[PDB]
């Protein structure tokens, strides 16, 4: 339903103040604004293409595209990731009457071009739509500039429409893009095409946005009337710094807005072999809760993704961390306890609980860092003649400390004459059994749980995380991650010679000032991105713009 | 510096670095945003 | 004093901001954080007042 | 929320940026509603901040997240005695999925070295499996409407 | 636009939303009053300021 249709490399230019929008959705009138968003940064080097010449362009974080035309060649577009069939992608058209957006899965043409000649032909768009799960229509002497974002499954569409009449150029001047669309479409986007509507010439430029800090003044109306760019200039960071659009002359001692770290690295230990979570997690029979099973766990992958097709927690609570960042840490230490105790006392396995399993059986410390995880175990451990092999403790005469153990059978005195075994009126024995039959309410089934409890100190790390190692960049301004110790700085080879145990080294203000690279044992130190002692000699801005910089 | 017999008496008894060389406990507090201006 | 006040936690659960961004995720890290730079912004007002 | 009294009971009510005695005096200006079906352990999963399978590849809600959760058991209508095979779930996914974003796509999952190009062999997997619910099942694999 | 704020981020006009009228918002609060007193040892009365 498609056809197929000597190029030159694309010329360059600059976006000089072009290209602001609306960061949120908040309402500020006479204000001025310090914000850190994603912008287009001023003087920015824009891809200035066109002949039709129709390349597939990178989406990064968001697009300005400016278009300038005098007979509606530009269309619309289409954003995707592999734009061929077995990924969603988004089509938005102007078919000279209505606004078409389609979140489908189509199979698009090399080629796309929508057609004139003069009614209309020539939709050779796509070959096929399957499923379509959001649909929304509405029934050179001009300027078109928008940008496009997409954010927590919002995308978002800023847009401006001015007349100009300067011809081959971008125009250079100042716009505030207002708020144009916010379609919830929820895809992942990484690419993105234009389509040109044929005739059987017009222009556009691309720029990319990246993370910026912006000083906007907001007008009565609301409407952003000036921004300042405070990593430009060092007149622009002067400006940053007061919170002002002027100056008057003095020697302004000035802040760091101009180096931003890039790239991110991660340097972890060789370890390749997995975790036994299969034999600590079905492990035909488990431990009573009053004798509770210890284990260390050494040389490891912790992976828990092995889990998923398996067992299904009930309970899965960590203390001194947060579930969203084990992949990224390396533990020193980890231990496991095992047992298995009834459905309605998995409340009691918390720092601070009471009763009978926290008093008497198993007792968690306050200053606990670990998780605790739980799950149903009918279909193992419950039989038909009852499963009486797991006991439990019922009397004691005075309650346990943390991670404390009692096996101890003596016979319990609650009376007051001595019982010396013979078990009376007023002695008992102090272990009683527990009895899981295949019917009993969710209240007294049997529960298999595991405590496991880690920590993080100066030391070697034995299991660790399923976080691919990268490699080591060295003199420049990064984000690092050494056995799940992060930072931001540069790296730089130094001589502190470490301990042989030793792994990262302060200083008196307790910031890190040294690491060990674990792959290859080779000590390196760590100096801010920052230099704070850069000052700002200039006249009044009101008489001219130059600066001079000490 | 063209200053007198006392002058010299007097400065020696009050007891008062490029970046190259922080590359102590100054280069602590440089490192942290504390500047000494002249 | 000004530099030996920054290995005081003010009430956090350590002194260093890189191992609160480095073991919790943002919505549990605010909470930190905010008695870290409450605590830090006391020091410098008293130098500058004294 | 009053004309839902005598029909159904949730097993779960959280509301997250708002107090839930303070809902009959506001009013909103934009309201979404999400709807799907999960099994009873896995509503725990329905959280800012949590991990698991559920969350790391099906369905995820960001830190700052303002608005409610309700969840209420369906045994009765979604259990069938002949099983009822008609709610699938992902299982593979190359990486964790962004706050509120979707992935329908149905490709193979190479988990091991070696190209698949379809042909699920040794190591390729086909990435949806199917949920199902026989109304004898446990508590903890029972069906459970979630709406957000 | 429903209401509308000032320089101190305290809510200054509102929007009646059943008829569409602008009103606004003063506090209910008089802040300059002074009480001339002589000593209450002395006397009851006073003076307003
Ligand atoms: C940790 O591993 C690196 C890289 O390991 C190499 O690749 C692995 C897949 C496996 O094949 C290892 O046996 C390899 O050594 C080691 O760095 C290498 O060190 C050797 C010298 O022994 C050197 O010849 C290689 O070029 C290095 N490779 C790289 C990429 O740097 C490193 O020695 C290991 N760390 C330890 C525990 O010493
Ligand atoms: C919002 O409603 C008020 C009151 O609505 C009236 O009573 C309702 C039960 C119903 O019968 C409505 O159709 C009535 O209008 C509206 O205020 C009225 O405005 C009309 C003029 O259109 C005036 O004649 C009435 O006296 C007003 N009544 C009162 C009590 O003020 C109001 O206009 C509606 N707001 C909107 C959306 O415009
Ligand atoms: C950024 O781009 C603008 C626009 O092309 C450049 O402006 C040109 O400047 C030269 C010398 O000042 C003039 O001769 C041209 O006429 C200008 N062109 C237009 C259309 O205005 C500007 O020099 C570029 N450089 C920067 C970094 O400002
Ligand atoms: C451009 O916009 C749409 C693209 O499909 C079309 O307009 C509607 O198309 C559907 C399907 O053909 C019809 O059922 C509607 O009656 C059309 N009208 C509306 C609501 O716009 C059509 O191809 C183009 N629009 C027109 C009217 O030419
Ligand atoms: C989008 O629709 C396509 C149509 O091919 C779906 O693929 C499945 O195709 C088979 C026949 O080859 C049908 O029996 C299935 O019913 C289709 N599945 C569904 C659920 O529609 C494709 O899976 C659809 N996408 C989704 C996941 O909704
Ligand atoms: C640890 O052991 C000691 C000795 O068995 C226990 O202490 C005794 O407690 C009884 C009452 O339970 C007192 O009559 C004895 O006088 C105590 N002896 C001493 C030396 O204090 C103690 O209870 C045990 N601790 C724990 C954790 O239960
Ligand atoms: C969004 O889509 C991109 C492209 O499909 C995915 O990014 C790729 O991830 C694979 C590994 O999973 C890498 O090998 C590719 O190099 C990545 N490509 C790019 C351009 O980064 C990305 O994973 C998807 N994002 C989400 C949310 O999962
Ligand atoms: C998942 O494991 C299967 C066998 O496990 C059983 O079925 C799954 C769906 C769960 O109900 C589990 O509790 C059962 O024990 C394998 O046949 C299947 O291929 C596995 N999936 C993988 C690894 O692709
Ligand atoms: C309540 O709804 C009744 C029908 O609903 C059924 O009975 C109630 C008590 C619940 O068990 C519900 O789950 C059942 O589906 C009506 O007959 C009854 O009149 C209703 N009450 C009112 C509206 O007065
Ligand atoms: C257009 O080029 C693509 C590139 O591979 C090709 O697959 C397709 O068959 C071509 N279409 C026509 C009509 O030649
Ligand atoms: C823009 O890119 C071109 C070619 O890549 C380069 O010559 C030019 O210096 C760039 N502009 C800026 C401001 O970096
Ligand atoms: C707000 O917009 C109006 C036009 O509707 C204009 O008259 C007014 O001057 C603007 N307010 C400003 C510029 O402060
Ligand atoms: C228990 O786990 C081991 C380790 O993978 C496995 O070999 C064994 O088949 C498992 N047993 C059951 C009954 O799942
Ligand atoms: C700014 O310069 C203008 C033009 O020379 C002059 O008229 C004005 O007085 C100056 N204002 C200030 C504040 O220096
Ligand atoms: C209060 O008045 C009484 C009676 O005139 C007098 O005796 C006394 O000294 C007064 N005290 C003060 C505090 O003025």
């Amino acid at each position: 339903q498609c056809v197929n249709l000597t190029q030159l490399p694309p010329a360059y230019t600059n976006s000089s103040t072009r290209g602001v929008y609306y960061p949120d959705k908040v309402f500020r009138s006479s204000v001025l604004h310090l914000t850190q968003d994603l912008f287009l940064p001023f003087f920015s080097n824009v891809t200035w293409f066109h002949r039709f010449d129709n390349p597939v362009l990178p989406f990064n974080d968001g697009v300005y595209f400016a278009s300038t035309e005098k007979s509606n060649i530009i269309r619309g577009w289409i954003f995707g990731t592999t734009l061929d069939s077995k990924t969603q992608s988004l089509l938005i058209v102007n078919n000279a009457t209505n606004v078409v957006i389609k979140v489908c899965e189509f199979q698009f043409c090399n080629d796309p071009f929508l057609g004139v000649y003069w009614m209309e032909s020539e939709f050779r768009v796509y070959s096929s739509a399957n499923n379509c799960t959001f649909e929304y229509v509405s029934q050179f002497k001009n300027l078109r500039e928008f940008v496009f974002k997409n954010i927590d499954g919002y995308f978002k569409i800023y847009s401006k429409h001015t007349p100009i009449n300067l011809v081959r150029d971008l125009p250079p001047g100042f716009s505030a893009l207002e708020p144009l669309v916010d379609l919830p479409i929820g895809i992942n986007i990484t690419r993105f095409q234009t389509l040109l509507a044929l005739h059987r010439a017009a222009a556009y430029y691309v720029g990319y946005l990246q993370p910026r800090t912006f000083l906007l003044k907001y007008n009565e109306n609301g409407t952003i009337t000036d921004a300042v760019d405070c990593a430009l200039d060092p007149l622009s960071e002067t400006k940053c710094t007061l919170k002002s659009f002027t100056v008057e002359k003095g020697i302004y001692q000035t802040s760091n807005f101009r180096v931003q770290p890039t790239d991110s690295i991660v340097r972890f230990p060789n370890i390749t072999n997995l975790c036994p979570f299969g034999e600590v997690f079905n492990a035909t029979t488990f431990a009573s809760v009053y004798a509770w099973n210890r284990k260390r766990i050494s040389n490891c992958v912790a992976d828990y993704s092995v889990l998923y097709n398996s067992t299904s927690f009930s309970t899965f609570k960590c203390y001194g961390v947060s579930p969203t960042k084990l992949n990224d840490l390396c533990f020193t230490n980890v231990y496991a306890d095992s047992f298995v105790i009834t459905g309605d006392e998995v409340r009691q396995i918390a720092p601070g609980q009471t009763g009978k399993i926290a008093d008497y059986n198993y007792k968690l410390p306050d200053d606990f860092t670990g998780c605790v995880i739980a799950w149903n175990s009918k279909h193992i451990d419950a039989k038909e003649g009852g499963n009486f092999n797991y006991l439990y403790r019922l009397f004691r005469k005075a309650n346990l400390k943390p991670f404390e153990r009692d096996i101890s059978t003596e016979i319990y005195q609650a009376g007051s004459k001595p019982c010396n075994g013979q078990t009376g009126l007023n002695c008992y024995y102090p272990l009683y059994r527990y009895g899981f039959y295949p019917t009993d309410g969710v209240g007294h089934q049997p529960y298999r749980v595991v405590v496991l409890s880690f920590e993080l100190l100066n030391a070697p790390a034995t299991v660790c995380g399923p976080k691919k190692s990268t490699n080591l960049v060295k003199n420049k301004c990064v984000n690092f991650n050494f056995n799940g110790l992060t930072g931001t700085g540069v790296l730089t080879e130094s001589n502190k010679k470490f301990l042989p145990f030793q792994q990262f080294g302060r200083d008196i203000a307790d910031t890190t000032d040294a690491v060990r690279d674990p792959q290859t044992l080779e000590i390196l130190d760590i100096t801010p991105c920052s230099f704070g002692g850069v000052s700002v000699i200039t006249p009044g801005t009101n008489t001219s713009n130059q600066v001079a910089v000490l | 510096s063209k200053r007198s017999f006392i002058e010299d008496l007097l400065f020696n008894k009050v007891t008062l670095k490029q970046y190259g060389d922080c590359l102590d406990l100054i280069c602590a507090q440089k490192f942290n945003g504390l500047t000494v201006l002249p | 004093t000004l530099v030996k006040q920054l290995s005081s936690n003010f009430g956090a659960i350590s002194s260093v901001l890189n191992d609160i961004l480095s073991r919790l995720d943002p919505p549990e890290a605010e909470v930190q954080i905010d008695r870290l730079i409450t605590g830090r912004l006391q020091s410098l007002q008293t130098y500058v007042t004294q």
